[PDB]
């Protein structure tokens, strides 16, 4: 099987700043897809195939990596921008990263 | 229809073997090469139109078979690179026409790996 | 056997071949370019789509100085930042297929300065024959 | 790639009786011409190669009247109406007009006792 | 646009069985596949299975097999070709299913695979 | 000479990717037995009796069947050319009616239905009188609507339906496909050719090898076989919603029968109209099936066990199961034999287990007469039943898989059939070619001037 | 912005401009001439027109003494009583719609002229080269 | 016909000239026959045979005259 | 003719806020290059009028980043960052592709006490 590990587990920052999330595989040479899920509300589909936006979605989503280290950096954040974020390749999904407010 | 000899060649050598050809024009005719495996029987390897100056092999043996030849002194190179033991055959000169049969054939040049 | 020279003169043939030796046998990719009720009118649309490519082809070349040539010389000098590769490699060492994935940027420069060479051609050559 | 293979692959026949061994081609054999290019093979041991007849009903000049070879573009064989001593040999089918050109096996004609 | 209508919120007894519609409107339904994924609380995502809606083939987890069955219902009016029904009934339930239960489409894109999902159903929440 | 003036060349061998359409021709031998017996006799050009393939040499062109479009254009002309053998043939509407249906004559054991003995009314040939007509229907074609019982058929609820004139034959006859002017088709030779990547052997041809069109779903039948060893294909391994396509190296034979002598009975629904009803069933009632040869399927199967190891390491447990469901026409067996469609069961072949180191199989087969493939609106056709007992012999030339997983890491493979979308059949055969469009009108420098 | 400039390159620009400017331009009405179940039955009629039209045009073109010229020379003498105007109103002043109707009723005699020059030019030819 | 007529040396000529002699088991009547007495229905049905070699030596002789062209401009 | 407005026509703003102009077009402005030839042009008072910015995105040399024009083929905007006493003058909406080419009406920003 494939086994995604993402880390960082919980990351806290102060609007404005760059988040950086990276997911590690198991297995080489495929796509990686990151899902953005807000508290309470239904889940979205942010990037696919490594590094195309979806439909609706601003720049400042940014994902790239190859192999095995995949990254999502998303700078400029907002308010509203704070949830949990997961990389889907194939069935075989994330935990989950956690973008926390700090003070 | 000239040829030349056999010989005693070692694994990873490259080894240019030549027949001349004597009497019938460059311009004319068009070679080929063979091989003669006691399993595989006869097999085709490659050509020369000396005019134009490159054709096409067998599949097989592109890489390791390379065909030169000299249209001035019309002799006919083949050269192999990184042989092994499996190329204990008997190698024939043939001749063809376009459109056209096999007019003439070579004794042999065996390489004795 | 029908022999590897057929091969040559054969449709598309000396795609893999090099630059040099293509010339030769460069006539019948010209010749075989041309000739070769719902579905009438899909085999019919898709002939006269090949016949209006051939004709916008052979107006694009007529414009220039070769109306029914198919080797051809101008009066245009080549840019050094084109391809600067010598004469021996790229008429004994390449094929056109790479020649053509090589130069892809720059094709439409050289086309407008075939067209102006032409235009300037035209001009002097009525400005030689208006003396007479 | 357009393999043969040779039926049968070694006929002992007496000096004077019908031999016909057949080829069975893959793909079929047309060219432009619209004649099959396929040449029969001989060869003597310790020899080159002769050619038997040309494409399935001309004759290779230097040959007697003992060959004859028939065929409708699929599968071809051959009859051959009175045995020599000369006529043992190898045999071979051989191709014309695709690339790589392939052959046969090789059939041996023996002697019966 | 793209619509995933679900039905509602249901309370169910252990070794019950469920099933739920997911209703898809605004393309047409015979092309595109339908996803099954399933959301469990303190343990992530799971994936369910998939059917191809233009015969019904269906594919399910391995984990999974003897337990859920994934049906489909068609449109056969000529005048609403688009709209369809996806079915899927989970059974042999226990109390470690208690989850919320999504229905998913896939990117409308050419270059997309078959996993990016972009368009979501509501939310089924299945308590046992 | 330190300059070089340009020069253009028309006529350069030098080809971009395009895609364009391309017309079928079909071989002038099926023109011997004309007026329209099978499709395309009359729609059709006559083929080259020439095929003249001219091998390149140093060549490297990168092929992709998945992103082909030449299988979508045939998949296109294949349903369009289907609708346009149907429209001279008899609609079906009157015989939409309500049946009064009773058991066949049978010893019946209380546990099977299978055929069903209808009686209904029928108009005539005018329009005034009416007949009570019976006939023989199967029991996936009735459906008991709400003494003995008072059924309607199956498409009543949504669509009439043509049926198929029997002086047109379902067949397949070999389509070739000739490039137009100004294209060229080149072709793959390489015998370890994955189906995505640099072929290094390609071959340019004006018209390709002989396609016969099958219909079948499991596993496709008559697909040119590969020839050093038993292939597969597929577009991402690790990935599930791709069919996981197979291809032979030796044809594992079937057999396939239906042993009820039926009797074709002529009804006239209307003036010049006649319908083709089963009329008796004379010997004996015995069920549709298939049989295959058991030592070589084994061996078969054993050669693509030993073929999937290579993607998914030698050490795993390759298990085979039946399909998971659906619809019919997915899970069973689909094909067609002298004109009537089976649907055959497939659980008997596909049961087993691979650790790293004289009989036949019989499987059951349901008829429908009533068939609606890729599933359209409003469009189904009754094929009319044959007479006499019929049998049709068929190679198996490869299979169509699927691989399931969800996680849990466990060291099996199961792999179970598909069918799905019908473009997959013709992806088995359609993949060593692509289309190229020249582009003939080359530039290059070389040493010369123009004499003004 | 654009320019004024790319009014004269574009189609038909200078059709207002006198008869001395248009030559420069005059390429563009020659290449935009030809390129550009019962609605594919019209648009296919129509595009099989417009290539006859061209066809028409480059066979009478080329039965003269320019076959793939777009300006040219010839060998007939212009009759006075045909425009009576001189050079310098004729290249400086006037438009092309307005020569066109001024000549309207003498083309047939300057075509039939042409086709008797060529053909003269052709016998000429002929018994220039017949005695080598 | 006119892409065949364009590969040759006359693109737009009616009438032409080229450079490969007759042979003379072709017609072998002299000049005067054939273009006073002959209609020219008579004259296809008398060289129908050799016409394909008639083109294929226009052919060689059109290609290597561009070859020749082409070495004559290269030296300048 | 593809006369434009101007939507508003005086704005006193404060030195450091935002000002956000609109130009609304009749026809859509679309050359065969695809970009939309707009222009947009100040002009202090007894000057001559400069270059604001090209087409919507370009810039013209010799002018600061306090200026951002957007649109989307049919409405044009600006957005200035921030104000300067230079930044008094008056403010046109220019056309590229049609004759005859038409300008906006001209705003004339102000201070504000
Ligand atoms: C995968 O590929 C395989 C290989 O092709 C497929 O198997 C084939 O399936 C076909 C079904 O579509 C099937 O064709 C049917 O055959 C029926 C059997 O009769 C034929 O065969 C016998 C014995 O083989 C032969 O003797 C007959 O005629 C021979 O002689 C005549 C001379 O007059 C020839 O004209 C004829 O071509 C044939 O020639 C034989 O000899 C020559 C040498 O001289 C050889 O060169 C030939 O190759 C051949 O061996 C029969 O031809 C037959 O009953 C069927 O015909 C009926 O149906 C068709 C419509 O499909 C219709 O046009 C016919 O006219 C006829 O209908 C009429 O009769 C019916 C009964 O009375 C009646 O109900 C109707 O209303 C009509 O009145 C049809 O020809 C073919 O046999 C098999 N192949 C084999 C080897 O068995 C397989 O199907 C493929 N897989 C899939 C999934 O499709
Ligand atoms: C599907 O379902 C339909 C009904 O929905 C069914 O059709 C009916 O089949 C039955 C047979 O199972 C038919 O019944 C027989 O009909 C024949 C023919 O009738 C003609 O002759 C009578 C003579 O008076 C005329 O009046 C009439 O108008 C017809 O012209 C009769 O001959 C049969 O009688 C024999 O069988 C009786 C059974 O009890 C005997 O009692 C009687 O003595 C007769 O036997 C004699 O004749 C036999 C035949 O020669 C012979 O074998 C005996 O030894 C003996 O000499 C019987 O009435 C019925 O008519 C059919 N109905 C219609 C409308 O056609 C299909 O058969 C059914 N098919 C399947 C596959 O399930
Ligand atoms: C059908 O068959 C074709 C072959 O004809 C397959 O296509 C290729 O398959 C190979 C392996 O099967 C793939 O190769 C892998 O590529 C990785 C990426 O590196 C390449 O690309 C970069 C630029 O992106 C280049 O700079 C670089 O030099 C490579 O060319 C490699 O990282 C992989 O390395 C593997 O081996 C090393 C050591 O051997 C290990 O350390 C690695 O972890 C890894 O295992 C590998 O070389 C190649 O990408 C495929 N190409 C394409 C176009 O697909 C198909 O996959 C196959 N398809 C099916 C359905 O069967
Ligand atoms: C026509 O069809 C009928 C269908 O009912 C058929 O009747 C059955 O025939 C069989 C064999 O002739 C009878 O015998 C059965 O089969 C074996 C014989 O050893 C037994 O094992 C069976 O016992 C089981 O079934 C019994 C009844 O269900 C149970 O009581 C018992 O405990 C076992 O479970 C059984 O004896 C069978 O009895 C009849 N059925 C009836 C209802 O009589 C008939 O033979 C067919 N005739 C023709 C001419 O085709
Ligand atoms: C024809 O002209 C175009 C325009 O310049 C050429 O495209 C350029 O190609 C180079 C590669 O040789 C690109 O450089 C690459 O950029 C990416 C950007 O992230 C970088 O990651 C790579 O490492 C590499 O440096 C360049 O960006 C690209 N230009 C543009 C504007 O995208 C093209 O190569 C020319 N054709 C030929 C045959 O040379
Ligand atoms: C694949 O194989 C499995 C078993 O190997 C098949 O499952 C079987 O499905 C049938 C019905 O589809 C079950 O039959 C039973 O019939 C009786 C009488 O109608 C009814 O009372 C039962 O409720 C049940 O329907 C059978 O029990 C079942 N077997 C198992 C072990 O569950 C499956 O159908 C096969 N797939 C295909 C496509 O054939
Ligand atoms: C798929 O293949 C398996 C074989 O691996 C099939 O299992 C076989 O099932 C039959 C009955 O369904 C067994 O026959 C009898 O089984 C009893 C036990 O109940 C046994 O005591 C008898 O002696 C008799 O053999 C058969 O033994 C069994 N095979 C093995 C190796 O044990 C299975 O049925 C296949 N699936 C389908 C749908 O056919
Ligand atoms: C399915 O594929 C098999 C290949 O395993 C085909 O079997 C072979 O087909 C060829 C020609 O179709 C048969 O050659 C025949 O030889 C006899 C010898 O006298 C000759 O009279 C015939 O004209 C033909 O050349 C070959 O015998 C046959 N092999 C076997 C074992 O039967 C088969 O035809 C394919 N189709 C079907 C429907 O099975
Ligand atoms: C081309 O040639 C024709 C043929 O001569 C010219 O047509 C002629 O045009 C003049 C006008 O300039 C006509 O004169 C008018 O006649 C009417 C008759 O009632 C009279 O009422 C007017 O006052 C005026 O005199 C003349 O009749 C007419 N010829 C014929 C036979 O109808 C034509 O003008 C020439 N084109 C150009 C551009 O000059
Ligand atoms: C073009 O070349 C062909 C090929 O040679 C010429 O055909 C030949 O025509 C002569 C007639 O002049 C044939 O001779 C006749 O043969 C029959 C055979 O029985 C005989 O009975 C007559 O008395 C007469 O001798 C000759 O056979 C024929 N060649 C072949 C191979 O059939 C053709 O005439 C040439 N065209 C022209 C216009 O000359
Ligand atoms: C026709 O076949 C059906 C199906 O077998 C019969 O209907 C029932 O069959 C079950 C056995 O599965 C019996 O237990 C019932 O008693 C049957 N119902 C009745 C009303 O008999 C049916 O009997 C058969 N015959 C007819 C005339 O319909
Ligand atoms: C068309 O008729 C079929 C046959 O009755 C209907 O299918 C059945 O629908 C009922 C209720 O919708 C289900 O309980 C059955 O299981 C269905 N049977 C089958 C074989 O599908 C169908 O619903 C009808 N459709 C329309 C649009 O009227
Ligand atoms: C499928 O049917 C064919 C034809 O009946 C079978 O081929 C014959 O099989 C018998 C033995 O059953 C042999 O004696 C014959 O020599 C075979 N003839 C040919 C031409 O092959 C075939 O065996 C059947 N296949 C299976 C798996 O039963
Ligand atoms: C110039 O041409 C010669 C062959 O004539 C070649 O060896 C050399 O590499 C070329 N120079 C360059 C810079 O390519
Ligand atoms: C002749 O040309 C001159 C200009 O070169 C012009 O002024 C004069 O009017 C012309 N004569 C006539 C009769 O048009
Ligand atoms: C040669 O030409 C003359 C006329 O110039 C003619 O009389 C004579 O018959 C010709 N000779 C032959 C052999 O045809």
């Amino acid at each position: 099987e494939i086994v995604l590990t993402q880390s960082p587990g919980i990351l806290s920052l102060s609007p404005g700043e760059t988040a950086t999330l990276f997911c590690k595989a198991s297995q080489g040479g495929n796509a990686m897809t990151w899902y953005q899920k807000r508290r309470g509300q239904v889940p979205r589909l942010l990037i696919y195939d490594t590094s195309r936006r979806a439909s609706g979605v601003p720049d400042r989503f940014v994902g790239s990596g190859s192999g095995t280290d995949f990254f999502l950096t998303i700078n400029k954040l907002d308010r509203e921008d704070f949830a949990v974020y997961y990389c889907q390749q194939f069935e075989f999904f994330g935990l989950g990263s956690e973008l926390e407010v700090h003070r | 229809l000239q040829q030349s000899g056999a010989d005693l060649v070692r694994p990873g050598a490259s080894v240019t073997l030549s027949c001349k050809a004597s009497g019938y024009t460059f311009t004319d005719y068009e070679m080929h090469w063979m091989k003669q495996t006691p399993v595989h029987g006869l097999e085709w390897i490659g050509a020369i139109v000396p005019e134009t100056g490159y054709t096409a092999y067998n599949q097989k043996f592109k890489g390791k078979a390379i065909l030169t030849a000299d249209k001035s002194s019309n002799t006919v190179y083949m050269q192999f690179r990184s042989l092994t033991s499996e190329d204990s055959a008997v190698y024939y000169c043939s001749r063809l026409k376009l459109l056209g049969y096999f007019d003439v054939w070579g004794t042999g040049t065996t390489v004795t790996v | 056997a029908v022999g590897i020279g057929a091969v040559f003169l054969g449709f598309l043939g000396a795609a893999g071949s090099t630059m040099g030796a293509a010339s030769m046998t460069l006539t019948v990719q010209a010749r075989n370019l041309l000739s070769g009720t719902v579905w009438g009118i899909k085999q019919l649309q898709a002939r006269v789509l090949a016949v209006e490519r051939y004709l916008r082809d052979q107006q694009l070349l007529g414009i220039w100085g070769c109306s029914g040539k198919l080797i051809c010389c101008t009066n245009v000098p080549w840019n050094s930042s084109w391809s600067n590769r010598n004469l021996s490699e790229i008429w004994d060492n390449m094929t056109w297929l790479q020649w053509d994935k090589e130069i892809s940027n720059y094709t439409q420069i050289i086309y407008g300065l075939l067209e102006e060479s032409q235009n300037q051609q035209e001009k002097n050559e009525q400005d030689l024959l208006a003396l007479d | 790639d357009v393999l043969m293979t040779q039926t049968p692959l070694s006929l002992p026949v007496s000096l004077g009786d019908q031999a016909s061994i057949s080829c069975k081609s893959s793909q079929s054999i047309v060219y432009k011409d619209g004649n099959s290019y396929l040449e029969w093979y001989l060869q003597k041991v310790g020899q080159s190669p002769k050619l038997l007849i040309y494409r399935v009903s001309n004759r290779f000049s230097g040959v007697p009247d003992r060959f004859s070879g028939s065929g409708s573009g699929t599968d071809f064989t051959l009859k051959i109406s009175r045995v020599e001593a000369e006529d043992l040999g190898v045999y071979y089918c051989f191709q014309g007009t695709h690339l790589p050109y392939t052959f046969g096996g090789g059939t041996k004609l023996e002697m019966k006792r | 646009q793209v619509q995933l209508v679900q039905s509602g919120a249901v309370i169910k007894t252990p070794g019950s069985s469920v099933k739920i519609s997911c209703r898809a409107s605004g393309y047409n339904f015979r092309d595109y596949s339908i996803h099954w994924v399933r959301l469990i609380p303190d343990k992530g995502f799971e994936w369910i299975g998939w059917i191809k809606p233009l015969w019904g083939a269906v594919s399910y987890a391995r984990q999974l097999q003897g337990r859920v069955s994934m049906t489909r219902q068609l449109s056969q009016d000529p005048d609403d070709p688009d709209w369809g029904v996806a079915y899927m009934e989970f059974s042999g339930l226990t109390p470690a299913d208690t989850a919320e239960y999504f229905c998913v489409r896939r990117g409308s894109c050419d270059y997309c695979g078959d996993f990016p999902w972009q368009y979501w159903g509501q939310g089924t929440v299945v308590v046992v | 000479a330190e300059n070089l003036w340009v020069t253009v060349y028309y006529g350069v061998p030098v080809w971009k990717d395009a895609e364009t359409t391309l017309f079928c021709a079909s071989d002038a031998k099926a023109y011997e037995t004309e007026k329209h017996n099978v499709w395309a006799t009359h729609a059709c050009v006559p083929t080259d009796p020439n095929p003249q393939e001219i091998h390149l040499e140093n060549v490297t062109e990168e092929f992709n069947m998945w992103k082909n479009n030449m299988v979508e254009q045939m998949h296109t002309d294949i349903i369009s050319l289907w609708d346009q053998s149907l429209k001279p043939c008899v609609k079906l509407t009157p015989l939409c009616v309500t049946l009064q249906c009773t058991n066949v004559t049978n010893n019946i054991t209380d546990m099977r239905g299978e055929l069903k003995n209808c009686s209904f009314n029928m108009t005539t040939e005018l329009r005034d009188k009416k007949q009570k007509v019976y006939s023989l229907f199967y029991r996936l074609d009735v459906v008991q609507i709400n003494s003995n019982k008072e059924y309607r058929l199956i498409n009543c609820n949504t669509s009439a339906c043509t049926q198929a004139c029997p002086k047109v034959s379902f067949e397949p006859i070999p389509i070739h496909y000739c490039a137009p002017a100004g294209f060229a088709i080149l072709k793959c030779k390489d015998k370890k050719f994955n189906g995505t990547g640099p072929c290094p052997s390609v071959s340019t041809v004006q018209c390709t090898h002989g396609i016969k069109p099958v219909v079948s779903t499991q596993l496709l039948l008559n697909g040119s076989l590969a020839e050093e060893e038993v292939m597969i294909r597929s577009e991402n391994i690790t990935n599930n919603a791709k069919n996981i396509l197979v291809q032979f190296n030796t044809p594992v034979q079937i057999n396939c029968t239906r042993p009820n002598n039926n009797t074709r009975k002529s009804i006239r629904i209307g003036p010049g109209q006649a319908f083709y009803a089963t009329g008796d069933i004379i010997g004996d009632i015995r069920q549709a099936h298939c049989n295959v040869s058991k030592a070589t399927w084994n061996e078969t199967l054993g050669k693509v066990v030993k073929q999937l190891r290579k993607h998914f390491g030698n050490n795993t447990i390759i298990r085979f199961a039946n399909s998971s469901g659906g619809d019919l026409e997915v899970t069973t067996h689909s094909f067609n034999c002298g004109g009537e469609f089976f649907y055959c069961n497939t659980s008997g072949l596909f049961n087993s287990t691979w650790i790293s180191n004289n009989d036949s199989i019989t499987l059951p087969c349901r008829i429908k007469q009533i068939i609606n493939m890729w599933q359209r609106i409003g469009q189904c056709m009754y094929a009319p039943p044959i007479q006499g007992v019929i049998r049709c012999v068929s190679n198996i030339t490869g299979l169509i898989l699927t691989r399931d997983g969800g996680s849990t890491n466990s060291t099996t493979e199961t792999f179970r059939p598909g069918g799905g979308d019908m473009r997959d059949n013709w992806r088995s055969e359609l993949y060593k070619y692509k289309v190229v469009k020249i582009e003939p009108l080359g530039v290059a420098p070389t040493r010369c001037k123009r004499r003004v």
